[PDB]
């Protein structure tokens, strides 16, 4: 049929849904790990503030 | 002798005196020695601080 066209575009945004889900994936863990040692850095200058 | 007794007691109040000027001196400091002491531990307590 004339699904040909249809089909050539509806594997690459296929292959491509997936490398957004895995890069939205890596964002998602970076941004908590950065979330982790951001509030780590709070009490070190808290820390720091004490001593002054 | 009448004329040398009173002039050895010139003398006699003269080093009492200084007995007496000297121990001012040295309450002086005592005071200048704890004083000295108190802030010799609060500026070691802000070099730590600052080792920090």
């Amino acid at each position: 049929s004339h699904m040909k066209d249809v089909q050539t575009e509806t594997f690459s945004v296929a292959e491509s849904i997936e490398e957004i889900s895995k890069a939205n994936e890596e964002i998602t863990n970076q941004l908590l790990g950065i979330s982790k040692e951001m509030d780590n850095i709070s009490t070190r200058i808290e820390s720091i503030s004490a001593s002054v | 002798v009448e004329e040398g007794t009173k002039l050895a007691d010139e003398a006699d109040e003269k080093l009492n005196s200084i007995v007496g000027a000297v121990e001012r001196i040295n309450e002086m400091l005592q005071n200048i020695a704890a004083a000295i002491e108190e802030q010799t531990a609060a500026v070691d307590e802000i070099t730590t601080a600052m080792t920090e």
